[PDB]
């Protein structure tokens, strides 16, 4: 929980099989059976309690160059069948860049690998803000205006201060609030109540750096923007690109075939306290980042409903396939009792899903 | 490798701040004024200001106070840079010879800080005993200035209030007190604390007031015998002493906020407060008569002087003569005539001092034909809004004042005149519409337009492309662009088969809603027969931030898009091909089939256009994250940059890389702590046309004009030698290292300097004596390589000197 | 309890068998739960190093590839495959709810025939299914009424693909029908390859046996010397004309033709199925 320093070099156990992207603040609920990774966690548990989690770019092969430290937040052990099955939750931290992968031999690898550093800009305004300017550059904080506001008008009333020394330099003031930390997050936060309709800043974070890895973890996107995003160490230029795959890959199509829509943004709603997106487990310790859509296309539902370990009380769940390449992409939720609102929903793997810009012919900036 | 050469042509003109009192001798009354890097020394006269010595300082002048210790005949001076370089200077004169000396020097930076967002202030006590700093939130430095203390030893005392927006020392106190306005979420309030030197601990104040105005920003410590402090925020002034808490809300003051102060009667009676529109107040302190208490004030009273300058800081000197330091327009002498009944108080400018800052855009040009370069630029803002001519033949300036703010400028040659996008502010009306607030440039042109096209209070922006002759300077016409519409770019020239040349400007629909500009145009324009015309137009969904010809070809940036344009015999904007790029596409610069493509957060490319496959190809990436104010291409391989901080940088394509990861990566080979805010770059030279090559201008906020020229390895490493020999021979202002001025610096990191020479430090080589050039020039290699001589390495520096 | 999340469909670690529904010539199918998501499939599980040699192995293992890239509604889809334990197993979509096999049984122990407005319904999504594998240049070499599976909603679904293209007979026989389709062309009659037509004479003799609810050559099964000698000279008692129609019978005997060129191509198979559908339904 004390965070390592900027740019150390760790020496840190890779826990074997977890072909994952954990993103700093994310949970990473696992199930481990082998005596030796257990063993592994009961001596972390005397330490730091820090593993790393390698961000594989490729499956097939092991093509690993960033990952995230995971500290162990839970501990559970169970000895219900003759394997002492240990359950943990654990936490990302800190990002990393890989300078060695060690194999050691009872298969559990060790990774030398460099802390990075967050990269923390000043304001633009900094470089010129006036000295007369300096002493009214602090906004009043008050419940009259900064609560039950028309947030129309304040948005206004703080661009026009804050940004007002653009007029010493070549550009607007509404550009320098496209790089500015306070307003991406207010335009994230609007997009994002949308889908978790009972969301408050109570839940968010006030620091740009962890609502940026905040963000990466709720949207519904794919490994290789999920790499993409950790890939840049900046909280403005993550928030920027955040937002950019928000208002431009609306269409989230299947992975297999990529040209196959199964839902859109507009579909997106919340009926779990984490929000849209949450990591539920199976009967088998495999994790799920569900996605909680009204209504999905060309999907097939195979087999009967069945209620045991159904995620959703009350909802009985039915496997759903693509109508095309019949890859699983989810299952389909019907409620059990006919005042339970929503009447049907479904609730798609995030493994399977691709997102696209909507059917014409663009790139997502930073 | 890339090696660049930069020598400042035109010293920064804009003043940061201005103080009074006695720094060259207790007879003599002094106004200091700090130009961001220099400090001029003025004694005041009846005759307005005699020049006395101006000196290069090594850093960006934060703080600027005179104080005079116990047993000191005059004044010293204490200089704070925005690396945190403390130091307290003397002025001492032997005959002739003006020189001024370090009393005490030091870096009072802490090891792990908080940098306050109200800015670095710095405030000393009346009786010179301490210098206290607030540079962090919660950490209030405190210097004693005692007779040894010649590397100011400083201790911090741990401060509750982290949010404190101003602090002064007050005046009627026994024991040292510090009065100040802080922050927290129940409001904006008042305290004070005595200040301990011996406990080192923050005793009980003798008074603290809360619930203080909203925007509650300015503190003033009113000397005896009235004591206490007046404290103004932007519709009320407000004056505290424990027992009296006065407050007065004139209708005079609260259409701005009043932004700066100074002391006009040492007892404190007359105090001038300016405002951010450029007005001068004059707040009065009413004294009532004394049995024994001559500590009351009676009431507080305001009385609009006149508009002045946009005021950075004020200055009283002598027979009502204020000296405005204004850092937006001309800084200027005022005379204050309130000596007539009292009531009719009006202000006459007396003298103005040339300000070129902001330099928001620039374009070299040749009106007279005469081989050298006339550079004209887009300086001021609002009311302040001007051209300047500059030449050179020591540089002669001409001013075109506007009275409204200048964004962009191009010049069209065949027509005699300048293109230039300028804003007008104009309130929006009781009967709906808008009306401006004073004439300007826009509103008073001989020939004015509306677009025709069709796809309360609240100030309103209004854009406007303005054509200024070039002999006259008379605005010939004036068109004003749509409703919503925020014109970004201008160019002037010809393309496709067509001769005539054109004025073309790129904008953007601005509404509030709309957080990222949805949608602009493009529209060309011709002005013939003393008349603009609206040609072509090109609407596109995105900002059009920058343009360039390219080839014949109008190149576009559009959001996140490189457009380039054909223009067709239907005089009609065709597009050829287009490059979408993981950037939002701000800055663009070419040369020949070459592309710069630049961000405001440092993430830059290169493109070069391919006549066989007719798009771009993507050439080298290099995305590391820090601010940018402006870049330029120097030549195929290196490109210039400024970021963040005040610095330059330079970005070189590796052509010698073997793989694809090494020639697609541009490497960082420059860096360079320049102290200026770069604005813009422009290829061209004031002289007529050697060891150097190239020729890039540079305009800041600051007023200052630079120039940036390419040299080889054998003249760098020589400059690089000699730079590091006239360092350590040169007596720095402060004890201030040049190594440590002019390395690269950000809140992050403090890097070392690499690929830049400071030219104004090689031109100080002719400056220094004789026996000092001596000293300079032993054992340092000169080509055979042989001992360099103090005669032939003048004539190079004298070489160098000819290029500005 | 082993689990492999990296190998995914892959590996037998990923799969939970839930009980044994099937066991062909050559294969042995389980109705399987994959632990990973819950999607029921169908473990085939084929004894390939046990009797087919390295070459017969490889042509196997590389179709296999290319069956895992066809994309079709109406045929069973080969999800993964994958050589564990010497066995190849390969993953397949569950069609458990029954079979034209298993219809066709059930309306012979109700006397009746089955509608002919049912039979082009059936018929014309598996006229698309053969369209798509020749349109790919794909065999199945095993169409036959078990192969031929039906959901619970009423489509179909041609699955398997047969595997007795490998064929041997080791055993010193006067007749073989191991390793052979269920429709025996005569073409294989001379335990020559495979090609394209003999698909088409399983296609028509399959028509055949959905309209008179038994194969062309049912009874002969018995005696094969008969057998073999019918199929070469095309005799089979012709489908009833009282029952269906004109052009459901002359397609069948276009089909039933003993030179593979004179067999009509899936084109125009596929056109006249979807041709009669329309005008019935
Ligand atoms: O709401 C949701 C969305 C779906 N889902 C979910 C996500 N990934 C899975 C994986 C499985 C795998 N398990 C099975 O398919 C089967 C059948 C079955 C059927 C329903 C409930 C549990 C089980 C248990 N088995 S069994 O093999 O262990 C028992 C068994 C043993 C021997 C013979 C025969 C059967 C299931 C659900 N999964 C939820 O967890 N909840
Ligand atoms: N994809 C499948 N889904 C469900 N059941 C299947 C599947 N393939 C075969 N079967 C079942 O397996 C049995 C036949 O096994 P199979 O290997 O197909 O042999 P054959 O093709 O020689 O009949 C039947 O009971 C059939 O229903
Ligand atoms: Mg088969
Ligand atoms: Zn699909």
């Amino acid at each position: 929980r004390t965070l390592h320093d900027d740019d150390s070099c760790q020496v840190i156990p890779v826990l074997p099989q977890v072909m994952m992207i954990l993103i700093p603040g994310q949970t990473l609920p696992l199930q481990l059976f082998h005596p030796q990774e257990v063993s592994m966690v009961r001596n972390l548990i005397q330490k730091d309690r820090t593993f790393a989690v390698l961000a594989y770019s490729n499956v097939q092969e092991r093509e690993a160059q960033f990952g995230t430290t995971a500290e162990i937040y839970a501990y559970r052990e169970e000895q219900d069948f003759g394997i002492e099955i240990v359950k943990v939750k654990a936490i990302g931290r800190q990002r990393f860049k890989v300078l060695e992968l060690r194999t050691q031999s009872d298969g559990i690898q060790q990774a030398k690998v460099q802390i990075l550093p967050e990269c923390v800009l000043p304001s633009t305004m900094s470089a010129v803000q006036l000295e007369s300017l300096n002493k009214c550059q602090i906004f009043p904080s008050k419940p009259v205006s900064r609560e039950d506001q028309c947030s129309y008008k304040w948005w206004q009333k703080y661009q026009k201060r804050k940004f007002h020394c653009a007029n010493l330099t070549s550009w607007p003031r509404w550009l320098y609030s496209l790089y500015d930390a306070e307003t991406l997050m207010d335009r994230i936060k609007k997009q994002l109540r949308e889908w978790d309709e009972n969301l408050k800043d109570d839940s968010l974070p006030s620091n740009p750096i962890d609502f940026s890895y905040r963000v990466a973890a709720c949207l519904p996107i794919d490994d290789v923007l999920r790499i993409q995003l950790l890939k840049i160490g900046s909280a403005i230029q993550r928030l920027r690109c955040e937002l950019d795959i928000m208002n431009k890959c609306t269409s989230l199509c299947c992975k297999q075939c990529q040209e196959t829509e199964i839902t859109t943004k507009n579909e997106i709603f919340s009926l779990s306290l984490c929000g849209p997106m949450a990591a539920y487990v199976n009967p088998h310790g495999y994790v799920h980042e569900t996605l909680t859509v009204y209504k999905a296309c060309n999907l097939n539902l195979i087999g009967r409903p069945s209620t045991e370990h159904s995620w959703f009380p009350g909802y009985a769940w039915t496997v759903a396939q693509c109508k095309i390449c019949a890859s699983h992409i989810g299952w389909k939720f019907t409620a059990t009792k006919k005042d339970m609102s929503p009447q049907k929903f479904w609730g798609l793997t995030r493994s399977a899903l691709l997102p696209t810009i909507p059917d014409t012919e663009v790139i997502l900036c930073l | 490798m890339s090696y660049n050469y930069v020598v400042t042509a035109q010293k920064p003109t804009a003043v940061n701040g201005c103080v009074t009192g006695h720094f060259t001798s207790a007879e003599d009354l002094n106004l200091l004024i700090a130009k961001n890097t220099r400090l001029e020394i003025y004694v005041v006269t009846a005759e307005g200001l005699r020049p006395v010595k101006e000196v290069g300082m090594y850093g960006k002048i934060a703080v600027m106070e005179l104080f005079r210790p116990k047993g000191e005949s005059k004044d010293l001076l204490f200089i704070l840079t925005a690396k945190y370089n403390a130091c307290i200077l003397e002025y001492k004169q032997s005959g002739e010879s003006i020189d001024i000396i370090t009393r005490a020097h030091g870096n009072v930076q802490d090891r792990i800080g908080r940098p306050s967002e109200t800015g670095i202030i710095g405030i000393i006590d009346p009786e010179c005993r301490m210098i206290g700093l607030r540079l962090y939130d919660g950490l209030f430095k405190v210097i004693p200035l005692d007779r040894d203390n010649k590397e100011l030893k400083a201790f911090n005392i741990r401060l509750e209030e982290l949010h404190v927006i101003d602090v002064k020392f007050l005046y009627g106190c026994q024991a040292p007190t510090i009065c100040f306005v802080y922050q927290d979420p129940q409001g904006r309030h008042v305290k004070t604390y005595e200040v301990s030197l011996r406990e080192k601990e923050f005793n009980k104040g003798p008074w603290k007031q809360e619930n203080v105005e909203a925007e509650a920003s300015m503190v003033i410590a009113v000397p005896e015998p009235f004591g206490g402090a007046i404290i103004i925020g932007q519709e009320s002034i407000t004056y505290h002493n424990g027992d009296k808490y006065l407050a007065i809300a004139p209708p005079i003051i609260k259409q701005s906020t009043i932004v700066c102060h100074n002391r006009v009667d040492p007892n404190g009676s007359r105090y001038l407060l300016g405002d951010m529109e450029g007005r001068l107040f004059m707040l009065l302190l009413e004294k009532e008569e004394q049995m024994d208490g001559t500590v009351t004030l009676k009431d507080l009273r305001v009385e609009l002087l006149g508009e002045t300058s946009i005021a950075e800081c004020l200055t009283y000197l002598d027979n009502g003569v204020v000296f405005v330091g204004s850092r937006l327009g001309d800084s200027q002498l005022v005379k204050l005539n309130v000596d007539s009944n009292e009531q009719g108080s009006y202000v006459v400018a007396m003298e103005t001092f040339t300000n070129l800052g902001p330099i928001v855009d620039m374009c070299v040009v040749d009106l007279e034909r005469q081989g050298q370069g006339q550079l004209v630029t887009c300086s001021g803002a609002f009311k302040e809004g001007s051209l300047r001519i500059i030449r050179n033949g020591k540089l002669h300036i001409r001013t075109v004042p506007l009275y409204e703010s200048p964004r962009k400028i191009c010049y069209q040659e065949v027509s005699q005149c300048f293109g230039v996008l300028s804003s007008r502010i104009e309130v929006q009306d009781t009967s709906g519409g808008t009306t401006a607030l004073r004439p300007s440039a826009s509103t008073q042109a001989l020939s004015s337009s509306v677009s025709s096209s069709k796809l309360f209070g609240e100030e309103v922006e209004v854009h406007n492309l303005l054509i200024i002759d070039q002999h006259t300077f008379e605005v010939l016409h004036a068109h004003q662009f749509l409703q919503n519409e925020y014109a970004l770019s201008l160019v002037s020239c010809k393309l496709g088969k067509d001769p005539n040349t054109y004025f073309i400007v790129g904008t953007a629909m601005v509404y509030p809603e709309e957080a990222e500009p949805k949608q602009g145009r493009i529209v060309v324009f011709q002005y013939s027969d003393g008349k603009l015309q609206t040609v072509a137009e090109k609407e596109v969904k995105g900002a059009v931030y920058s343009m360039v010809e390219f080839n014949g070809k109008l190149l576009a940036s559009i959001n996140s898009t490189v457009r380039l344009y054909e223009w067709t015999t239907e005089k009609e904007l065709r597009t050829e091909c287009n490059h979408y790029n993981n950037i939002m596409a701000l800055y663009l610069k070419t040369k020949g089939d070459f592309i710069l493509v630049g961000d405001l957060m440092r993430s830059v490319l290169l493109l070069a256009y391919k006549p066989m496959e007719g798009n771009f190809e993507e050439i080298a990436r290099d995305f590391n994250p820090n601010w940018m104010s402006a870049v330029e291409i120097l030549d195929d391989d290196n490109f210039l940059g400024a970021e963040n901080a005040f610095n330059l940088f330079v970005c070189q394509k590796d052509s010698a890389a073997t793989t694809d990861e090494e020639r697609q990566h541009l490497q960082e080979v420059g860096l360079f702590h320049l102290g200026e805010f770069v604005n813009v770059f422009c290829h061209g030279s004031l002289v007529m046309q050697t060891p150097t090559q190239g020729s890039v201008l540079f305009g800041t906020v600051n007023g200052m004009i630079g120039l940036v020229t390419s040299l080889s390895e054998s003249w760098y490493n020589l400059l690089l030698d000699m730079q590091n020999r006239l360092n350590k021979v040169i007596k720095s202002v402060g004890k201030i290292e040049h190594s440590f001025w002019r390395s690269f610096h950000t809140e992050r990191k403090t890097e070392p300097a690499t690929g830049f020479i400071d030219g104004d430090l090689i031109e100080s080589f002719l400056d220094i004596s004789r026996p000092k050039m001596q000293e300079v020039v032993a054992n340092l290699q000169y080509d055979m390589k042989r001992e360099a001589t103090a005669d032939d390495l003048i004539k190079v520096v004298e070489e160098l000197t000819r290029i500005h | 309890k082993a689990l492999r999340p990296d190998m995914g469909y892959n590996t037998l670690a990923n799969f939970r068998i839930e009980k044994k529904i099937g066991r062909g010539q050559f294969s042995e199918v389980y109705r399987a739960a994959c632990l990973l998501d819950g999607v029921p499939v169908a473990l085939k599980k084929v004894q390939i190093f046990d009797l087919m040699d390295a070459k017969a192995r490889a042509d196997c293992i590389k179709e296999i590839d290319l069956l895992k890239q066809l994309n079709h509604p109406n045929v069973i889809k080969y999800y993964a495959s994958f050589i564990e334990d010497n066995e190849l197993n390969i993953v397949l979509e569950l069609a458990d709810a029954g079979d034209l096999s298993r219809m066709i049984k059930h309306f012979k122990k109700q006397k009746r025939l089955i509608p002919e407005r049912t039979v082009w319904k059936y018929f014309v999504q598996l006229c698309s299914a053969l369209e798509h594998m020749h349109s790919r240049r794909v065999m199945h070499r095993d169409i036959k009424p078990a192969n031929v599976f039906i959901t619970a909603t009423g489509v179909v679904k041609l699955g398997d693909l047969g595997l007795g293209r490998f064929f041997s007979s080791k055993t010193t026989a006067a007749h073989s029908l191991v390793g052979t389709p269920y429709y025996m062309s005569p073409e294989r009659i001379h335990e020559n390859g495979y090609n394209f037509k003999s698909d088409i004479w399983s296609l028509g003799c399959l028509l055949y046996e959905m309209a008179a609810l038994q194969s062309p050559f049912y009874g002969d099964k018995m005696n094969l010397y008969s057998l073999c000698k019918k199929i070469e000279q095309c005799d089979y008692p012709p489908l009833p004309s009282d029952h269906y129609s004109e052009e459901l019978r002359q397609l069948v005997n276009m089909c039933i033709n003993p030179d593979p060129e004179k067999r009509p191509d899936v084109t125009y198979v596929y056109d006249v199925a979807k041709r009669m559908h329309a005008c019935t339904a």
